[PDB]
């Protein structure tokens, strides 16, 4: 159990088993340590300065440089071994086709993109519904005879909605953040091996 | 006339002519739900970037 | 004069709406392959339930398009009647009895013990339906019973169970750019929106939604009332008391 | 009845009388009229802070 | 039995409406000081135009909460015409000739020689009206022309020429509060919207506009057409063109 | 004329005019400065570090520490002096009764807060326009008979919409930003003569 | 004195709250 | 090479389009 961590950040036995190691038996010591490094990261300029630091006295933490070049050594390994995993479904990843858990890079990749906003909106496949609490027929009150359609399916988003809210989200976005043109050559130039200020000047000039 | 109610509302020329047949003689009946159908249709495409 | 057989007039009706094969195939209780096959002539004439499952997958697009609304509730009837009508007067057509006011009585008669048998199978996964635990497929009632309710813009906006991603293109949601140091998968997931955005998306939404629609304080008392077997007129008076309260 | 009508479309006990008097008789007439405005009033306050 | 005069007839419609004085004063030819009087009785049962002017108040007041659509404008007309009945019939009514139907035929002769006036006066400030160069009274059709068009929502997000506040509340545009240094007068006014966020507005409104009503093409064709006296039908008719294409 | 930076930064002679001084007579010259102090301002932790050097290098700028501790000292003067000029007003400046001209602290106050958005979505008295490209009837297709205000006034916004615009708005800055609880606090606790340090650390409890 | 471990062991033991 | 005086005598003379 040692310094019972786990309960000071809010997590738990089904929790720690999808993060690093655990398996259902709470009690590979390395590992686990690893189901805690990016929850900090998740949960800057003067920020990252001190979140490394704030794990690095974790590492000290019965039953210095010693740990600080030797276990962040096992880190390097494990990030580029998985990241050639990752390497053999990054059309899967980067088509969005993957079940991301929050803040949890475990992963699980699916047929069909589900898990996209802007693809639940922009796609002809299948309905989109919303809560049972609106009635989105519109021409609910000149229907005198109701089809299957009315009765169960009342709640589902026509097109003319679906655009309109598609179009509401980014207006919105345009205005916080800025668009990524290369949609790919961004992606690529970010999940290669090459060093964090390589890229950085990088990415800049492509906006 | 039939070819613009095709075009417009986007049905067949068959299901056209039925929708002349009934409120028919009357070519602002037959007008008013034309213009009625044609409204519903809203330009949903804005000006995305 | 030359007159189209039956497999003539189903082509002409069926790409006239712009359907596929597979949409009317889905549309109707008819397979992909018996439909070509009926178009071209390579199957004979068919049964008088296939022509009243096929023209149900018509009646179940025409009101998806033009709307099943007053006016054009009897306009998409008095049309699917003229198409019954003519699959009986066809070139190659082996029915018996051509009387027009009885085949459509028949077709009318098929619908309803059709529509009572779907009710009733719907009522046996009710929870599903109403917990919108159903892939449905766009512009049918075709309907799949899945694990969750993945086609619901809300249910995705809620959870937090998973990380919700946008297309990658309006996609930096690291607004800050100060970090010159890149976390693990940090660039690889740059797309997901935080808890912030997802509930900021929303609220826009149903601010919005609220103001074209009516809101529907009984979501279980309207959906039971609608979803049940009884007399429309009888239904629309007591839905129109749960909305309005009246 | 009058008096709900009052209340809900917010008119004169006058002008709900004149509202009956016309499409008179047909109770769902003068009911379909009456659920029709009450639509129109939509619950334009929402989750404001 | 006890019955009515016309200023206590006046001051029941008048109130049922919710109406104050200077709402109705606006909505009619009258003053305020002359209504108060009428509804006490420290003035006599008034002439005919009186009578009309005050109608003319309710009707553009009736129509602005009831609408002034197909049903409902019928419905507004036999109520006003029911209100005019009755300040004839009052106890101290001083009119001679007490027709209905005749007075119902004054009257709205009265009102289509008063809009074809109202018209005409309109039609001089063409330009201001159009421009949006005009304060008008909630409720009413009552206007003042202006400078500019203070009164529209895109006129104001549109101009970079002043800075546009919003409520002194959700009023921290200084999104960076890295600043350890304050500008001169920057705490004054902190609530300004920088231009990127009053046409992220704009964006936000349009889209939300385009989505529920319809969008002119010809702003101008279809505003010349609509302001011009001309018959009502042949007026939508040219209408409907215009917007739909047609 | 000297170093003509009026046109590097795109001003005018009825824009300097409003600014300070010109008086419609372009060519007194320490009060002309003023008119360019706060315009790189409005055109943070590394940036007003490097901007007041940047006007600093002008004040050197024919025909050192010498303006640098003397034209500084007539800055402090000229604001704290209309500041007890905008005292006599504060009112009007917090209920918004102001036309504040963009990156202008020129002012002329008015009897409506006319430019203030959230007043014209949120006022009872005169009617809200938009474009004359939008036919805001809604049962536009049900009036047979036109009234004056169907003709001349189907560009008016209505109350559902009004709210529903508002609702958008605040949805949108929440956000972004953070909400002023306290109003008039957090307007009185910066209108005052205090030092910027004072109430820096003041400001952030009430957030 | 602990305002930071419920307002937002280890980041104890050691802009958060002005998002 | 004046390629922030075209892309913002002063500034110029000593996160800008970040925004």
């Amino acid at each position: 159990i040692l310094k019972k961590e786990r309960v000071s950040w809010k997590l738990s036995v089904k929790e720690l088993s999808t993060l690093s190691g655990v398996s259902q038996t709470y009690i590979t010591i390395f590992n686990l340590l690893i189901g805690f490094k990016t929850h900090i990261e998740y949960k800057e300029s003067p920020f990252y300065e001190i979140n490394n630091s704030y794990l690095d006295e974790i590492l000290i933490m019965s039953n210095p440089n010693e740990l600080i070049t030797q276990f962040n050594e096992y880190y390097d390994v494990t990030i580029k071994k998985k990241q050639n995993e990752n390497s053999k479904i990054e059309s899967d990843i980067f088509s969005n086709k993957i079940k991301l858990v929050k803040g949890t890079t475990k992963k699980e990749v699916i047929e069909k993109p589900y898990f996209d906003l802007n693809w639940l909106l922009t796609q002809n496949e299948y309905e989109v519904f919303f809560d049972r609490s609106f009635l989105l027929d519109n021409n609910f009150l000149n229907k005198k005879h109701f089809t299957e359609k009315d009765m169960y399916y009342y709640n589902v988003l026509n097109d003319n909605d679906l655009k309109t809210i598609k179009d509401l989200i980014v207006v919105f976005l345009l205005n916080k953040y800025n668009y990524i043109k290369n949609k790919d050559d961004f992606f690529n130039i970010f999940t290669n091996s090459e060093d964090d200020k390589t890229k950085r000047d990088a990415l800049y000039k492509i906006l | 006339t039939k070819e613009f109610l095709k075009i417009k509302l986007e049905c067949s020329d068959m299901y056209a002519q039925k929708l002349i047949d009934e409120a028919q003689g009357d070519e602002n009946k037959l007008y008013d739900l034309f213009i009625q159908k044609l409204a519903e249709r809203h330009t949903r495409p804005a000006i995305v970037e």
